[PDB]
DNA sequence: ATGGTCGTGCCGCCAATAA
């Protein structure tokens, strides 16, 4: 069974042969969101298990049912805080040295970078992974001016996990992305399941 | 039973007419609203805030104090009311406060009302298993409770009688060595009670709306509800008296395009740009523009961030206020007819030429034009004369046998029918 | 190994790298023959085809179908090579396949049969786990220093570019 | 210091010409 999302995004079951006929399947990925390491681990973890869900033998019907319930769950754990800070992390890479980035205000993982280096012990250079974390401040900036390191959460006590970000930037766009293909899944019905407005995504006539 | 205040539950399973279904609503939403008023233009304590409140609370059919048995109309009339609106006020973040902050403060002024005897009874018709504690038992612990005092000046244990209290329940007070707590149970002065009654209450309408949202996709497959579900927050140049030239003055095309922003709450990139280029070329200024596009979004049922961050640059730029500073002439009638051709879900373009006769037709028609101008508007449009077709209809509207200029652009249009209207 | 094929100094070979350890072998490879080398210095061309997918859901069996090594598969069948092909944006013509084989082939048919040999050691059965995974990562190590040689054909400080003959 | 092709998320910028 094959999910052909896009140009160089596929999903699929491998089929390896044991003995007498027999045969096993293997879940692999190619391109989709799941294996790049600028998402969270809870968009990963959700995105894998629809994954798993869309590709079973299961009739079209049980899987929208299987879909809501568990979208349902992770859309009021989110909320309760009951999963653990260290899959709330973003990776990326940096390319050049933090100093000599023009658009430093405007990049989340260079603010991040320039602090571990300003007051911090190992400087990070270029060829290095900065991880970050998006949290609730309270000055009324952007989201991409908010980013701060994974220990300055731990440490200081104004700073909370911002919950509305990783629900309607991290885990919407990769479940609505992937359920394109399939009929009975909408962004709206997402947004809905997730304890989100629907007003943003699509909605509009009345 | 208790019918003048109520813990929304239960909820009711009678049928009605959608008369009153909309009036229920309307009703509703019209006390809501002048609650906002009482609180924010007088004081929570004045006797004419007390007067003017139940004044309305009588005008529209409401529930108010218990000394005269059967009111039954006003109970059903409040508790199909509290329910109708909970379908509407939850959909956005920014109605949902509005909701409960009002709704707390109607219930505050219920509250404060009840004579002085019939709240016992109330507190356990409300699932809230509250006590009280005789005369002796009051003199029995009188020197500990008024220890026990909060900064409330004087020893004088008043006639305000004493709850008892489930210790867990009063988390706010004891926390901060407030009350006394005996055996694991807490006693507070009467004038707090009001505080936790309406802070319980509070989690539990939070928790309803937002379980009532998530299952409101259901609701939506009525047709007869659509209205209802998405208008209770509907409704030299200034602004209080656009609509009226979108009657008077505006040629079609824009006239068509302010119909769509009034209805639809939105237009695309296209309708974008003409209106708001065409509106710049009357005569509005930047701050104004600014006012009238987030409020004609607002209703949309979108926060002003998202408005702030996508659209404000667009509208700023249109008048030359950044990037090279540069300001623009409203689109000639020419580039309308012949560029950017309109699509499915677009609104701009021109009527006299995107627009087929059998579409074309019921849109001179409502705009009470003559059959026989409607004739000849069709045959100037089947010989791809537009400009003349336009000319023609604003003789029509305007009741003159000839305009007396020749029309090329549609502030030319605006411009020259305000000099013989005003 | 890798020092041991491309003939550098080994502890070049521990930092990383593709580029010099290419050189090194065209170096080898070209003074093995009798030639003169260039002189140490003192997207830009059409590159793979992929086809419009047809997006959806799919209940039935697929087959795939795959080359084995195919750019070095091209190389020696048409005899793309320095000495063979003519150059001076255009694509040149293939050359006549009287002449013998070039310089370039006949280097890359040594790592795609080194290639070949591991993979049939990784065919034996009742093998250690991660005897495996090592006999995987050197076979993974040897594709890209076969798959590098034409990578450095179009690298603009390389001391081999050759813009059409990646072209072609 | 290997080549190219493809998609996803942040920003700023532009069209226009009556009277
Ligand atoms: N890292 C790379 N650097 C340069 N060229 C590459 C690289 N990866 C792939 N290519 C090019 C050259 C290859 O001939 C072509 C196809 O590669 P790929 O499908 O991964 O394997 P391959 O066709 O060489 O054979 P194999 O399946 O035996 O590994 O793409
Ligand atoms: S002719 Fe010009 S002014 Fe008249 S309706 Fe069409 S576009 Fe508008
Ligand atoms: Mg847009
Ligand atoms: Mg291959």
């Amino acid at each position: 069974s094959l999910l052909l999302l896009k140009k160089k995004k596929y999903a699929a079951l491998v089929v390896e042969p044991t003995s007498d006929g027999n045969y096993v399947t293997k879940q692999e990925l190619k391109g989709l969101d799941i294996v790049r390491r600028d998402w969270c681990d809870l968009a990963k973890d959700t995105g894998n298990f629809v994954i798993g869900q869309i590709l079973s033998d299961q009739s079209r019907d049980t899987i929208v049912e299987n879909i809501q319930k568990r979208l349902i769950e992770i859309g009021e754990n989110v909320l309760n805080g009951s999963v653990p800070v260290s899959q709330f992390e973003i990776n990326k890479a940096l390319t050049k040295d933090p100093q000599d980035y023009p658009d430093k205000k405007s990049l989340p993982h260079v603010h991040v970078a320039l602090w571990i280096n300003s007051q911090g012990g190992r400087k990070v250079k270029a060829g290095d992974t900065v991880s970050y974390v998006i949290c609730q401040d309270g000055s009324n900036l952007t989201a991409s001016q908010r980013a701060y390191a994974p220990e300055q959460l731990q440490k200081q006590d104004n700073l909370t996990i911002d919950t509305q970000y990783y629900l309607a930037q991290q885990i919407h766009p990769v479940v609505a992305r992937i359920c394109e293909p399939i009929d009975g899944i909408d962004a709206v019905l997402i947004a809905t399941w997730l304890g989100l407005d629907p007003t943003q995504f699509r909605v509009h006539h009345y | 039973y208790p019918h003048c205040l109520q813990f929304y539950l239960q909820p009711p399973s009678e049928n009605i007419s959608l008369i009153e279904f909309e009036n229920l609503a309307i009703d509703r939403v019209k006390l809501l609203k002048s609650v906002e008023n009482l609180g924010v233009s007088y004081v929570k304590g004045t006797e004419q805030y007390q007067s003017k409140l139940e004044s309305e609370l009588r005008k529209l059919k409401f529930s108010y104090r218990e000394n005269l048995e059967d009111e039954y109309e006003p109970r059903r009339r409040d508790h199909i009311s509290h329910f109708i609106l909970r379908l509407a006020y939850c959909q956005s973040e920014e109605l949902r406060r509005w909701f409960i902050q009002q709704e707390m403060d109607l219930l505050r002024f219920r509250f404060s009302i009840l004579p002085k005897d019939k709240i016992q009874d109330f507190l356990k018709d409300s699932q809230l298993q509250f006590e009280a504690i005789s005369d002796e038992e009051k003199t029995l612990r009188e020197q500990e409770i008024v220890a026990s005092s909060p900064s409330l000046s004087g020893l004088k244990l008043g006639f305000e009688s004493i709850y008892k209290i489930p210790f867990a329940d009063a988390l706010d007070l004891f926390r901060g060595r407030k009350v006394y707590l005996e055996d694991g149970f807490a006693y507070v002065p009467l004038k707090d009670i009001v505080a936790i009654i309406l802070n319980e209450f509070r989690a539990k309408l939070s928790k309803a709306l937002a379980l009532t949202a998530r299952s409101l996709p259901a609701v939506q497959s009525d047709e007869r509800l659509q209205p209802l579900l998405n208008h209770l927050s509907h409704s030299k140049i200034s602004l209080d008296q656009i609509d009226l030239l979108s009657t008077k003055s505006f040629p079609p095309c824009m006239r068509q395009l302010h119909k769509a922003l009034r209805e639809n709450h939105h237009l695309r990139h296209g309708g974008r740009m003409q209106y708001g280029l065409f509106l710049k070329g009357i005569g509005l200024t930047l701050e104004q523009a600014l006012q009238f596009w987030k409020q004609e979004f607002i209703k949309g049922k979108m926060d002003p961030d998202k408005f702030d961050k996508g659209y404000s640059y667009n509208i700023r730029h249109s008048f030359g206020k950044e990037g090279k500073r540069t300001d623009y002439t409203p689109f000639s009638c020419l580039k309308i007819i012949l560029s950017n051709p309109p699509s499915q879900g677009d609104y701009h373009g021109c009527p006299f030429r995107h627009s087929d006769p059998e579409l074309l037709k019921q849109k001179l028609q409502s705009y009470k034009i003559s059959p026989g101008g409607i004739s000849q508007i069709l045959d100037l449009v089947k010989g791809t004369h537009y400009q003349v077709a336009c000319q023609k209809y604003f003789e029509m509207i305007h009741n003159v046998d000839d305009c007396g200029f020749s029309l090329n652009h549609p502030n030319q249009f605006f411009c020259e029918s305000q000099r013989i209207l005003n | 190994q890798i020092t041991n094929i491309a003939g550098n100094i080994m502890s070049r070979t521990l930092m990383g790298g593709r580029s010099e350890r290419n050189e090194f072998l065209l170096l080898h490879a070209f003074y093995e023959n009798n030639y003169i080398v260039p002189d140490k210095q003192i997207a830009a061309y059409a590159g793979g085809l992929v086809l419009d997918p047809k997006v959806g859901f799919y209940d039935k069996f697929i087959l795939l179908l795959d080359f084995n090594s195919l750019y070095p598969s091209i190389i020696q069948e048409f005899n793309i090579c320095f000495t063979t092909v003519q150059r001076v944006e255009q694509i040149p013509e293939l050359p006549d396949p009287s002449l013998e084989m070039g310089i370039l082939p006949r280097e890359i048919r040594k790592l795609v049969e080194r290639r070949k040999q591991v993979k049939q050691l990784m065919k034996q059965q009742d093998l250690n786990p991660d005897l495996i995974l090592q006999y995987d990562i050197r076979q993974k190590a040897l594709k890209l220093t076969a798959n590098s040689m034409y990578g450095c054909l179009g690298f603009s400080y390389s001391r081999f570019y050759a813009k059409p003959l990646a072209a072609l």
